[PDB]
């Protein structure tokens, strides 16, 4: 009779790195680096989406920031096309000013 | 098993200016990366290996850089003889892969001169008709040809090819062939090639009437 | 948020007897511990401050001792007027918190 | 609105590392530069 | 529905064997692990053993390391536990418990993930190990002598349990039936009491109804002021 | 692997083995069969889960730290940036080495379990079989399904077959 | 092989307040830790697993925390039905162990009402005498009973048990039985139960004289 | 261990062996005996001492550093001093944890390896005169008195001397 | 090594083998010869090159940093800058020390492993036609000319061809 010893294999292997080899295929692997967020600061949190509102604009009130003049927030979300100003100008120490506001709690 | 993508497919750079190339690579690769300069009708020639270390006795204007995924190749002082195609390889996966290739160009916009040729009587006796449209000495390379037979746009029955950039005047030329059966060719009268190109303020049509000259 | 565990919750003792009440905070509070006495219908009275200091008007039969995580109020010879509920109170961090109290009854 | 917070948003903390943001608050995976790190959980795969 | 049912158990002399079944019904496909956990009334929980896939466990507590053996019959979907060389302290309510693990563990679906937490518990089967010998209770009145208390003492029975009701279950308010105590003879004794208006003693009959199913004994005892 | 079984003298894995990581395939008078070995399978899985237990679900709490995004300030900001950059490079190194080391070890321990099963089986068969060099044993006696089963479950009695086996092995 | 110790053995918390429990564990344990709510006369029910991850469809008022050695369990909003006993298990040592158990209480101090019962004539004919002392509907649970026979303190010949907290009024009751031989019972006259409890300004004695009523 | 000898095909250790880490137990015509193997014992001990030499008695001198406890709130600079020290301690705590886990895994594997080497060496010595019973024991197919057993333990066993006797015993009916 | 071949049952290396890392030496009727084994040689070399690829030519770019030498006493901030750099260097010096010690232990073990694999593979090839002499040498119990030896080295040896001759030689008196 014949008796053979063996091990399993899979059709869909995964490439991993080892000490001696940059690319070796194993039957299964798991990812150790979290690379994504769901985009929200957590449910159970009090959050405000400024949206069109620039953040610094909350201080001085363009029409955009009308909703958010006296906002109360645990998590504050800035957005990309947001404009801090209605009449063209810029804040002195602008980046420094926002960092104050972000951690304010609201105003 | 590890694809290489170069960007763009072809670039136009004036002689003297610096031409930066791209060699984006899926998965990490740093130790081994080689650039090549394959001139038309010749074998590839090694320029840079590893990432930045250039080959022996090659000009210092060829610069190399990159890490892991994004890789670049910049040619400092460009010469008219650098009209070659450039490639990039990688390690390792025990299986080296090459890049797609980046064509390098070296002039003033020039409209094509356009010529149309009826099939020869000799060809027609063999049962087929090739109508040829020539777009001569134009720049830049982008050009469009449309064929019409009795004002009906032809689709699927033409083929075209384009020359390498001409060393003598930095232009391109393009030949398009419309192929019909003899029977079809003799059924229609007006054969026209319509050419669109940046150097032409309006598309240009060259045509002939079968059986007239 | 510091939890004060007083024991016993209640005790009875004869006139002239020595009475001992213990207080164990949920973390070390050094000497920041006070003892209050509350007689029916009167204002609660601070008896001992900072673990061992007798307040004005308090009879010397009352003494406080201990530090860290175990404190003792002793009443050395119980008198009828000592019928009251006694509380420990930590002054180590905010909010100040009180033991649940010890009712002393006279036999 | 349906433990680890980053300015990009909250992230799961089952993994030991993260590539999302060096700024974090809470019980968070440690920020690293790698975009991926695969831990083998099976033997070498030898097909044929 | 993931409930399992424990069958078997009972009274056994020390040194004997007894196996307890656990009908694993419901969501459990029985490629997941199962465990046994025993608890004696008057003591806390204690993990006994575990099973995995086929013969991967082999997981027994140090108390029963050389006595208990765990079987699994996936064809009939029943978990077993052969308890041999039973001693006195083995008297407990043996619970059959489901076993779940974090999805990161348990690589192969069948084998054991060495980190399990029990989620779905069973009804439990009580196993008593003594040299006792079943005995029905004697029932004695606790006679009342605005509110009066009266009761019944249910004495000298074995094993647990007994049930007590009053007036065939028509009297509920104010009834307290206490946990039994174990006497030095090895027999149990318990009391059941009720508080009632003093004014009802003379008009109203109070009878305690005692049932000891292990000896199929049934006693009604009228409790009279004396 | 360092033991030379997996991707070694065992030419390839079995995709058709989906009830275990290691196992037996046989051919005898009654046919051809396959059966997983649970103990070696579980031994490998337990070691890998031990690694996972060290890495998964054990993060550490940090609260108030230093700022890590910034106006130009010079010296102090250079220091805050350098401290964070130093820390990240050192953790990035730790993570890289950890994975490379654990993976090398995982591949070696799984190869080891395969080798142990092979060695254990070889000793069981005593003089009744020969190693064909590819993870297979030629068994020099009639071995029906129950006999094969006895080998797999460690109850094979070699003395029962020894005379038959020796006569078959040592002849002309 | 890895002991678990919960603290305290029993705690009294008013309904609504937060009740924090302790689960100190020798040797490190973090990955696996499960809390349970075993109500009297019922099987244990899973609340939290791992350390903080609560079971499916259980109230959010059950909170879990801890690391390595010290573990806590806090019940935010307490309800009258939470009078169960709580346990904690651990990994692994290939041998899971459970905790000792923490009893949770949910009222105004109430002195026991105390009743004493002589043995029945029926029992005496069987050769034994049980004298029963009942302490009814008291709070808190701590109570002491002493038995005296002709003013001599009895030791070693009584047993007592205490009910679970009563759902209807949050009180406890306690039964103590003094057991004598018939011969001994008939040798003495005064049988007394003395009860000490926080609700009583002085200990209370209930007694009877054998052969009087 | 990765070699499968200790806690593997060798069922358990011997508490009665107190003169060495590895050794031989025999049964023959003259009785039953036990004897330690010094070379394999010393090989294991030397490797472990090599690890100890890297770890024990090699600390590094530090003198003036930064302050690490503070009596007053200061904000920014104190945040930085605290963060630097906390970062350093976590990185050293990691190094220490991994070092011990790695060295211990290796120590358990090297000691298992030495046991396996001794077994393999003994097996080759016996040639065709013995068979492996699968539990770390050899059945020796010839009369082997105390001096014979001793010759095996000290590497002077001549298999050719017994081969004829052994083969006849092994290969029969 | 942990496998016990190199500096183990193989007494010493061969300086006269300069065309490979592992190989065969034989003695037969036609003489004595030596031949390298390329596959095991390449297997060892590939693993070592894999280590080198991780370490060689992969440095990381740093540009503007902090100052690390100072011409004047400043106190607090300078103490912090110095401490940060000193902390960083000690942690990298540790990483470098451990890396080399670990890789070297592994390199010595993998090269020992390749030697062991070649020996085991050869042993299985010979089946019942040879015996292990315990020093890395096989006594082959049949006439084996140069082509026969060659067939063993290149994996085409058919043991059945010689088995009868070999068994008669092994099992006699």
């Amino acid at each position: 009779a014949t008796l053979c010893l063996g091990h399993h294999a899979v059709p869909n292997g995964t490439i991993v790195k080892t000490i001696t080899n940059d690319r070796i295929e194993v039957t299964n692997a798991t990812e150790l680096v979290q690379n994504s967020s769901i985009g929200e600061i957590c449910k159970g949190k009090k959050a405000v989406d400024l949206g069109s509102c620039g953040i610094l604009g909350t201080i001085i009130g363009p029409p955009q920031c009308d909703l958010h003049l006296e906002f109360k927030a645990d998590l504050i979300i800035e957005r990309r096309n947001s404009s801090d100003i209605c009449y063209p100008g810029r804040f002195t120490n602008e980046e420094a000013l926002r960092q104050i506001i972000r951690e304010s709690g609201g105003i | 098993e590890i694809v290489m993508t170069q960007s763009p497919v072809t670039l136009s750079v004036s002689p003297g200016e610096t031409a930066t190339l791209s060699c984006r690579a899926s998965q990490s690769v740093r130790s081994n990366l080689a650039w090549y300069q394959q001139k038309p009708g010749q074998a590839p020639r090694l320029l840079i290996y590893g990432a930045s270390t250039r080959a022996t006795d090659i000009p210092a204007r060829f610069s190399g850089s990159g890490s892991g995924t994004e890789f670049t190749l910049s040619i400092s002082s460009l010469q008219s003889d650098d009209f070659a195609v450039y490639y990039c390889q990688q390690y390792n996966h025990w299986l080296r892969t090459f890049g797609q290739g980046t064509k390098l160009e070296i002039r003033t916009v020039a409209a094509p001169s356009v010529f149309i040729f009826p099939p020869s009587d000799e060809q027609l006796k063999s049962g087929t008709a090739s109508v040829v449209c020539l777009l001569n000495n134009f720049y830049p390379r982008e050009a469009k040809v449309q064929w019409k037979v009795d004002n009906a746009l032809q689709s699927g029955n033409s083929q075209e090819s384009v020359t390498e950039q001409d060393s003598k005047d930095s232009t391109y030329s393009l030949s398009s062939t419309l192929t019909l059966s003899k029977a079809d060719y003799e059924k229609h009268k007006v054969y026209a090639c319509e050419v669109t190109h940046q150097g032409l303020s309006s598309p240009v049509t060259k045509s002939f009437n079968r059986g007239e000259c | 948020d510091i939890v004060m565990t007083q024991s016993p919750s209640s005790l009875s003792a004869s006139i002239g007897d020595r009475v001992t009440i213990t207080c164990r905070p949920s973390q070390n509070i050094r000497s920041f511990l006070n003892w209050f006495q509350h007689k029916p219908g009167k204002a609660p009275k601070l008896l001992i401050y900072a673990a061992s200091n007798l307040q004005s008007g308090v009879p010397s039969r009352f003494s406080g001792s201990g530090s860290g995580t175990e404190f003792t109020l002793t009443i050395r010879s119980l008198q009828p007027e000592d019928f009251a509920t006694y509380y420990c109170q930590q002054s180590y961090n905010t909010p100040p918190t009180f033991g649940q109290g010890t009712k002393v009854e006279i036999k | 609105e349906s433990e680890c917070f980053t300015p990009n948003g909250s992230i799961p903390n089952d993994k030991p590392f993260q590539n999302v943001n060096r700024i974090t608050y809470g019980a968070c995976p440690r920020y690293v530069k790698h975009s991926t790190l695969k831990l083998a959980t099976g033997m070498r795969n030898v097909p044929e | 529905e993931v409930q399992l049912l424990e069958s078997g158990g009972g009274l056994v002399q020390p040194g004997e064997s007894l196996r307890v079944s656990c009908a694993a019904s419901g969501f459990t496909f029985r490629d997941s692990a199962l465990s046994w956990v025993r608890q004696a009334p008057g003591k806390g929980l204690e993990w006994v053993s575990a099973i995995s896939g086929n013969g991967g466990a082999t997981y027994y507590a140090d108390t029963v390391k050389g006595r208990f053996t765990i079987s699994r019959d996936n064809s009939q979907t029943t978990l077993y536990l052969q308890m041999n060389s039973l001693r006195a302290d083995d008297t407990a309510t043996y619970y059959c418990a489901k076993d779940e693990s974090p999805p990161i563990y348990n690589l192969m679906p069948g084998y054991y993930s060495t980190y399990y937490y029990m989620d779905v518990w069973g009804k439990g089967t009580t196993v008593t190990v003594s040299s006792a010998s079943t005995k029905g209770p004697s029932v004695f009145p606790l006679a009342p002598s605005g509110t009066a208390a009266l009761g019944c003492l249910v004495k000298d029975y074995f094993p647990e349990p007994v049930t007590v009701s009053w007036n065939s279950g028509a009297l509920t308010s104010g009834v307290h039936t206490f946990p039994a105590v174990l006497q030095s003879s090895g027999l149990y004794s318990l009391s059941s009491v009720v508080t009632v208006p003093s004014s009802s003693l003379g008009t109203q009959t109070y009878i305690c109804n005692v049932n000891h199913k292990p000896s199929n004994t049934k006693v009604d005892k009228r409790v009279e002021p004396k | 692997g360092i033991f030379g079984a997996i991707a070694g003298f065992i030419e390839n894995g079995w995709e058709g083995m989906v009830d275990g990581w290691y196992g037996f395939r046989h051919q005898n008078s009654e046919g051809r069969g396959q059966a997983a070995d649970l103990k070696s399978t579980q031994a490998a899985i337990d070691q890998i889960n031990g690694k996972l237990n060290r890495l998964i679900g054990k993060t550490n709490e940090k609260f108030h730290q230093i700022e890590k995004e910034f106006e130009v300030e010079g010296r102090i900001q250079d220091l805050e940036k350098y401290v964070e950059d130093t820390k990240i490079d050192l953790w990035s190194y730790n993570a890289e080495l950890l994975v490379a080391l654990e993976n090398q070890h995982t591949i070696d321990l799984t190869d080891s379990e395969m080798n142990k099963l092979f060695e254990k089986t070889k000793k069981q068969l005593r003089e009744n079989a020969e190693d064909m060099g590819n993870g297979c044993f030629k068994i020099y006696h009639k071995c029906d399904n129950a006999c094969i089963g006895s080998i797999r479950n460690g109850t094979y009695d070699h003395n029962v077959y020894r005379d038959e086996a020796l006569n078959n092995r040592f002849q002309i």
